[PDB]
């Protein structure tokens, strides 16, 4: 398994491979394209992955999407691997979780104007830095904690602090938000990571591919801190339905694909069964 | 010509013989000249747009639209094709079908393969003998000549198990299931503008099990609806009188359209609003903003959706006071049907006169920077984008005591004591000022009289007094000493509650209507000793919550402040 950084390392160590890589990069960014394709289908850049929380993930993804030829699903460039009161108490007794926790809270709970509720990009940056370098027995315990009443569900909803990040003035079109997320490098890669690990299945007994709860939970929580950042819909104790901040309105004749894209978050038996079995 | 769906589904096994019929396809025409041809893509696609090999086992009948097996299968070909999946488990392959990969120009067909061979007729449940896993969902245009779009039977199932008695059945509906041929057809041409959805229950019957399966039908739209007024409204009268800001929604109207087809990507490129020209003042001071919204309307007890476009009219700059005009604006609407709108706009000027004499007083015990009175236009809370500044002109030019600064929120000026000694003199006891109300953009101005009486006595303060009111902590030391901002000469004490972290925190202020107001005005922000609990940029010791730009929004207990160190304390 060769990641794209070392694939560029072996690419820059050779003359023909670097020539065909820069040739295809000048093609994308007939006959010049097809020869570069039939050469670089044997490159170490061909089928290179990236890692979660690796150093210079952005360059790895910019290299990986550079060789990609120009669509509901895409290939993931990654390695295919009171209760909530007690979760917060287990965080605040460790030192690494406490510092970054107070970091994203003291950033995201700063009202600026009576119009601007909070700063968006710094709050997303703090949430990404929280959900990258914290051990996952702390994140999953605070974000997924089994509740029986309304106050526990409200604490669990308020954990990613949706008053700044999740909600907006309007609910835009889900397809437009998908286009915005697929414009950016990082959000498109996290969305493909979520699509590769959290589809429904008719063959496996838990409707999840490879019967892997862990990959679908990591593909869920890796979408926090982007524009396609989901959260719960209400403070329901047992009813657990996640959703991004959009809706099916404004769809036109593209209504069915919008509904099918939204049913990945609203009506996934794989993700809901994974959350329920993790709560058990 | 268009494909009825975009995904057909089929289950495969090992060692199925050649000539085995796999499935049917359907491609409904649009004009009475169109014959559905069917050509196949020359690659067995794997997963995530990956070619494996050219198709060499599945052939097609273009007339009946019959996908069937050209050759047989084995373990060797499938274990060969599973290698080129590049680290992924072989679960489903798919083919591309052209007709003359996206709907309706192309259709991809799925194949879910099993490494085991074909199981027995009795070893399969009738639910897996009637319908596939993927329940269908169809795409049908409006107002087109109908035909046949679906067939029920599973062809390798009855090809390999013909002895199982299986029937299919549909339940003023245009759809029908034919006898002796299980194709589904539609009687008349349909429209979404009557009804958009048709969900049905199809019944399979075996020997013995009766299986019900949902059957959704979706109708698509064309641009068959010109823009329409809600009820006769073609014009909108509006008056630009007081706001005159860079951007304020002047006029607003709705336009109905049952056409949905120009969706949000191409919605700008089709629904066109055009301000008709004629005056450059309109083109420098006006524009038309436009956006639709989907609403749900009833047709025959159903709920379909349509577009309600909203046209609003927006200013472009700060209109000055000297505008005394009126216009009529004409708007073209293109639903690519041609609609016209009008707007009677009337921009009326503003009078800026004031009441002539502001008779008022001031106590002698007051200190520096203490609020007294308010100078304002007759319409205080009408100005939005017009800057109005206030000044003073002392008559004798020897008894300068007071000043006026202007808050741009209310665009109004507040009296403040500037000097103590001139108020302290018994000579300058009744003072006459010319309050001149000026302007910035257009130099129309006015003036007025200010009579003020220096009234009362003077008493010295205590020996250990600080300079601000908020230094005191108890109640008695607050009122027995005088700070800076109060016009009473003594500091005032407001007393809160024991309800935890509240806005009602007990404190010592200059004025109980000005200092813990929650707003840092122009008077308090001059020198930071007046009201530290509304205007500081510092640190707070105690359970609290700070203000939104600055200040103490809520505290606990008693709250005092040292403005010399920008520090505050809150404690019961
Ligand atoms: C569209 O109409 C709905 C009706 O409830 C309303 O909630 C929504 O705010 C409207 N959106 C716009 C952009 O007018
Ligand atoms: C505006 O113009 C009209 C034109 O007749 C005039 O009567 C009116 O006095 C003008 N407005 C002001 C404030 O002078
Ligand atoms: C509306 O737009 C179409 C598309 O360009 C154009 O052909 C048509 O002439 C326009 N309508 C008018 C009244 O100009
Ligand atoms: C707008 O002005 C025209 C000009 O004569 C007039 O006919 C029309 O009645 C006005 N609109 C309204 C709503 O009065
Ligand atoms: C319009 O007036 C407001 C009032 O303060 C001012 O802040 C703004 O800069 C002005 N803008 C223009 C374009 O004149
Ligand atoms: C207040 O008095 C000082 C000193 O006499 C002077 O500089 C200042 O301009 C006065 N304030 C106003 C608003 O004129
Ligand atoms: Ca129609
Ligand atoms: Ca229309
Ligand atoms: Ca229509
Ligand atoms: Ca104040």
């Amino acid at each position: 398994p060769v990641d794209c950084v070392r694939a560029n390392e072996l690419c820059a160590a050779e003359s023909n491979c670097s020539s065909r890589y820069r040739t295809l990069r000048q093609c994308l960014a007939n006959k010049e394209c097809q020869a570069a394709l039939e050469v670089l289908q044997e490159s170490p850049l061909y089928d290179c992955r990236c890692k979660r929380g690796m150093k210079k993930e952005l360059q790895c993804l910019q290299i990986y999407w550079s060789i990609h030829l120009g669509e509901f699903y895409e290939a993931s460039p990654y390695e295919p691997v009171n209760h909530c009161l007690d979760a917060a108490k287990a965080c605040n007794l460790n030192d690494n979780c406490k510092k970054l926790r107070s970091s994203y809270i003291s950033i995201c709970n700063r009202e600026i104007s009576p119009t601007e509720r909070c700063n968006r990009r710094k709050c997303h940056k703090a949430l990404r830095q929280f959900f990258d370098r914290v051990p996952s027995e702390y994140t999953y315990r605070m974000l997924f904690c089994s509740c029986q009443d309304q106050a526990c569900a409200e604490r669990r909803r308020q954990t990613i602090l949706p008053s700044c990040s999740y909600e907006d003035k309007e609910k835009p079109n889900c397809l437009d938000l998908r286009g915005v997320c697929r414009t950016d490098h990082l959000c498109r890669s996290r969305l493909a990571d979520f699509h590769a690990n959290c589809r429904a299945s008719y063959q496996t007994v838990t409707s999840c591919p490879a019967d892997n709860y862990q990959a679908c939970l990591g593909s869920y929580a890796g979408m926090i801190g982007f524009d396609m950042t989901p959260n719960y819909v209400d403070s329901s104790p047992t009813g657990i339905v996640v959703s991004p901040w959009c809706s099916c309105r404004g769809s036109g004749n593209m209504e069915e694909e919008c509904e099918k894209f939204l049913r990945d978050f609203t009506e996934n038996p794989c993700l809901r069964n994974a959350i329920q079995a993790f709560g058990n | 010509l268009y494909f009825s769906r975009d995904a057909y589904w089929e289950k495969l096994y090992v060692d199925q013989a050649a000539g085995t019929p796999l499935l049917y396809v359907h491609a409904l025409r649009d004009a009475p000249e169109e014959v559905p041809s069917f050509r196949l893509g020359q690659h067995l696609y794997g997963t995530y747009r990956t070619r494996l090999h050219e198709n060499n086992w599945i052939c097609i009948q273009e007339d009946t639209g019959l996908l069937y097996l050209n050759r047989s299968l084995d373990h060797s070909s499938w274990e060969k094709l599973s290698v080129r999946n590049h680290g992924f488990p072989l679960l489903t392959v798919y083919l591309k079908v052209f007709l003359s990969c996206q709907w309706p120009g192309c259709a991809r067909v799925y194949f879910s393969f099993f490494n085991t061979s074909f199981p027995a007729c009795s070893s399969l449940k009738p639910r897996e003998l009637c319908f596939p896993e993927t329940r269908p969902s169809f795409r049908i245009r409006e107002n087109r000549p109908p035909g046949t779009f679906h067939q029920f039977r599973l062809l390798p199932v009855q090809f390999l198990c013909p002895n199982i008695s299986v029937a299919y059945r549909l339940l003023g509906l245009p759809f029908r299931c034919a006898p002796d041929s299980l194709e589904v057809s539609t009687r008349w041409a349909l429209d979404r503008e009557q009804r958009e959805k048709y969900e049905l229950v199809a019944v399979c019957t075996v020997h013995e099990e009766v299986v019900m399966v949902p059957f959704p039908v979706t109708v698509y739209d064309e641009d068959d609806s010109a823009p329409t007024f809600p009820a006769g409204v073609d014009t909108a009268s509006a008056v630009v009188e007081f706001k005159r800001k860079e951007d304020t929604v002047v006029a607003t109207l709705r336009v109905f359209d049952a056409d949905v087809v120009p969706a949000s990507g191409e919605l700008v490129r089709r629904y066109t609003s055009t301000l008709l020209p004629g005056d450059t003042w309109a083109q420098q001071t006006f524009r038309v903003e436009h956006w639709p919204n989907e609403t749900s309307v009833q047709a025959n007890g159903s709920f379909v959706r349509a577009t309600v476009h909203d046209y609003r009219l927006v200013l472009n700059r700060n209109l000055s006071i000297s505008e005394n005009r009126t216009m009529q604006l004409a708007v073209l609407v293109n639903d690519s049907g041609v609609l016209l709108l009008h707007f009677n706009v009337s921009v009326l000027p503003v009078s800026l006169h004031l009441p002539s004499t502001y008779s008022l007083s001031v106590s002698r015990r007051a200190r520096r920077f203490a609020q007294i009175g308010k100078v304002c236009v007759e319409n205080c809370q009408a100005f939005s984008g017009i800057n109005v500044q206030y000044k003073l002109h002392s008559s004798g030019a020897n008894c300068s005591t007071l000043g006026v600064v202007t808050s741009a929120e209310d665009t109004s000026g507040i009296l403040f004591v500037n000097d103590t000694k001139a108020l302290r003199r018994p000579k300058c006891a009744e003072l006459h000022y010319m309050v001149v109300a000026t302007d910035q953009q257009t130099s129309r101005q006015a003036q007025a009289q200010l009579l003020v009486t220096v009234e009362g006595s003077y008493v010295a303060e205590e020996a250990g007094c600080p300079l601000s009111c908020a230094v005191s902590k108890r109640r008695l030391e607050c009122e027995e000493c005088g700070g800076l901002g109060s016009p009473t000469g003594r500091c005032e004490w407001r007393q809160g509650d024991g309800k935890g972290i509240t806005r009602n925190f007990s404190t010592c202020s200059p004025s109980t209507k000005t200092c813990p107001d929650g707003h840092c005005d122009v008077v308090e922000t001059q020198d930071i000793n007046i009201c530290p609990q509304d205007c500081l940029r510092g640190s707070i010791v105690g359970g609290h919550e700070p203000g939104e730009p600055r200040g103490i929004k809520a505290g606990y207990g008693t709250c005092n402040c040292f403005p010399e160190e920008e520090k505050c304390f809150c404690e019961p």
